């Protein structure tokens, strides 16, 4: 099976820049029987380039393909706002048809630190046996951020779950939600609940915290 | 590496009959092969004719086609009939190795057929 | 206009079967080969299966060999995928795609969601994320199944500054997400904030207040 390795995983460029995407193959590929697909969130993929360098119908000229053998490259000559999306390479000349894992082209904007908020478990949820503590990281960039939960200063493992928003359409930022899940019994045996956030835009990790019952 | 090979240029007959040999190079040895001849007219592609054939048996265009063909091993010699000046153009040889696995798609670089009369 | 319209998606318990169908319009179906391609949530594309023109040549990915079957009714212009002995890891959007005459997958269907899970259909519980003491509030949409659920704020009247997160799959086998919104702190006694959760699978609508 011809394994296709794309690189980099993410391209952080500002609109109008030139984007260069790479796709390397575990073995020699057909006779440039390589294609590139574009995919925006919630849509199917659409063919951009086939035969390494030929454009599918209706695909603008800024997209261009080059390469040969095991080394292929997709070039976007000037990024328009609709080009920020995920791109897959594909070998289609022999079975199994194989795809790369995809390069994501995202908007580079200025650094923005997250605004942090912590939410205690609702009273009705406690009334039902479980407690969820939600920590919000709002409108930040870049995507990398660490969240560390601290129950009575003891930091936790295995009982939180992160989920990140897609890059915001208007201001190109992200938002993250970490939810911490305990039993009601467990929640009621500690006092201080704290969310500690690390981010490029923060000089020092910001901690938001609360006490049970306030 | 499924690679397909066809002549660079061929003149049609006076009676609109052009033939060209297109034979492929297969890493395995496949038994069921499907040949397709395509016309590439700048932006579009059109299917001229196709035929499936078994390795060793007769090439047979059970289409009705303007194509007749003979198959020697890894080779097909295709003949296209009824061509006319408006048919001058580039003709792609497309070969699919279908059995046994794995599947292989080879697409040739094209043959320019000139039809004049 | 070339078009592929898929149907058959749904929930399946592991070990069972489900059949997807793909309805092709706008071209002479019998002159093209077709594929199924899936995409598990959060991941890339995975080619599933290939079927020749006449339907007498089928190829499969290793991950589904022996379990899935591809087939086509050229007379009805329809492509099928018969999935058997379904596993949880087969959960994905399943796309139907057409092979261009020159090799690539040039036209694609819209994709249909297939969730393989013992879990039982369940409307969500909606808990408020109350604002503390510009400020942020939200709704915790908890223990529903299956995807998808949809959340609006103030019945669509409130949109700017909303962030409805992607769901996560809890170890309970049930899904959960949060939708938050930031709002001016002054309007916290004036304006009133309701989140509308619609879970079509269980045919459940829930409206919830968030108050301080
Ligand atoms: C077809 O063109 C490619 C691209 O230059 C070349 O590498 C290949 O060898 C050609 N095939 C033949 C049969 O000449
Ligand atoms: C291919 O077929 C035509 C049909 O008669 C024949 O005239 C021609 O010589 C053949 N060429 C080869 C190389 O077999």
């Amino acid at each position: 099976e011809i394994v296709l390795t794309q690189s980099p995983g993410t391209l952080s460029l500002s609109p109008g820049e030139r984007a260069t995407l790479s796709c390397r193959a575990s073995q020699e590929v057909g006779e440039s029987e390589l294609a590139w697909y574009q995919q925006k969130p919630g849509q199917a993929p659409r063919l951009l380039i086939y035969g390494a360098f030929s454009r599918a119908t209706g695909i603008p000229d800024r997209f261009s393909g080059s390469g040969s053998g095991t080394d292929f490259t997709l070039t976007i000559s000037r990024l328009e706002p609709e080009d920020f999306a995920v791109y897959y390479c594909q070998q289609y000349g022999s079975s199994p048809w194989t795809f790369g894992q995809g390069t994501k082209v995202e908007i580079k904007r200025t650094v923005a630190a997250p605004s942090v908020f912590i939410f205690p478990p609702s009273d009705e949820q406690l009334k039902s046996g479980t407690a969820s503590v939600v920590c919000l990281l709002n409108n930040f960039y870049p995507r990398e951020a660490k969240v560390q939960w601290k129950v009575d200063n003891a930091l936790q493992s295995g009982n939180s779950q992160e989920s990140v928003t897609e890059q915001d359409s208007k201001d190109s930022t992200y938002s993250l939600s970490s939810t911490l899940t305990l039993s009601k019994a467990d929640y009621e045996k500690h006092k201080v609940y704290a969310c500690e956030v690390t981010h490029q835009g923060l000089s020092s990790p910001v901690t938001k915290s609360f006490n049970r019952g306030e | 590496a499924m690679h397909v090979a066809q002549p660079a240029v061929v003149l049609a007959s006076s009676r609109g009959i052009a033939s060209f040999v297109c034979e492929y190079a297969s890493p395995g040895k496949a038994t069921e092969v499907r040949v397709t001849v395509l016309r590439q007219a700048d932006s579009q592609v059109t299917e001229v004719c196709a035929a499936t054939y078994m390795m060793g048996n007769e090439l047979t265009f059970l289409d009705d086609s303007i194509c007749t063909g003979t198959s020697s091993g890894n080779q097909v010699n295709l003949t296209i009939q009824g061509l006319r000046a408006m048919d001058t153009g580039l003709y792609i040889c497309k070969v699919e190795l279908m059995y046994p696995p794995p599947y292989y798609l080879g697409i040739g670089n094209g043959t320019q057929i000139y039809v004049i009369d | 206009q070339v078009q592929l319209v898929e149907s058959g998606g749904g929930v399946v318990q592991p070990g069972r079967s489900l059949r997807l169908s793909c309805a092709a319009s706008g071209f002479t179906f019998s002159h093209y080969t077709m594929h199924w391609v899936r995409q598990a949530p959060g991941k890339g594309l995975e080619w599933v299966t290939f079927i020749s023109y006449d339907g007498h040549n089928k190829y499969y990915a290793d991950s589904v060999k022996g379990r899935f079957t591809i087939s086509r009714d050229n007379s009805k212009n329809t492509l099928y995928l018969q999935m058997n002995s379904l596993r949880a890891e087969d959960t994905a959007i399943y796309y139907c795609a057409r092979t261009g005459w020159l090799g690539p997958f040039d036209y694609w269907g819209q994709g249909t969601l297939v969730t393989v899970s013992s879990a039982s259909t369940k409307g969500p519980s909606v808990f408020p994320l109350a604002p503390s003491s510009t400020a942020a509030l939200g709704c915790l949409v908890k223990d529903y199944f299956p995807e998808p659920v949809t959340v609006s704020w103030n019945s669509g009247a409130l949109t700017s500054g909303v962030h409805t997160f992607p769901a996560v799959l809890q170890s309970s086998g049930l899904y959960s997400l949060s939708s938050v919104v930031t709002v001016p702190s002054s309007s916290l006694g004036t304006q009133t904030y309701i989140c509308n959760v619609n879970h079509k699978p269980s045919n459940t609508k829930v409206d919830k207040r968030v108050e301080p």
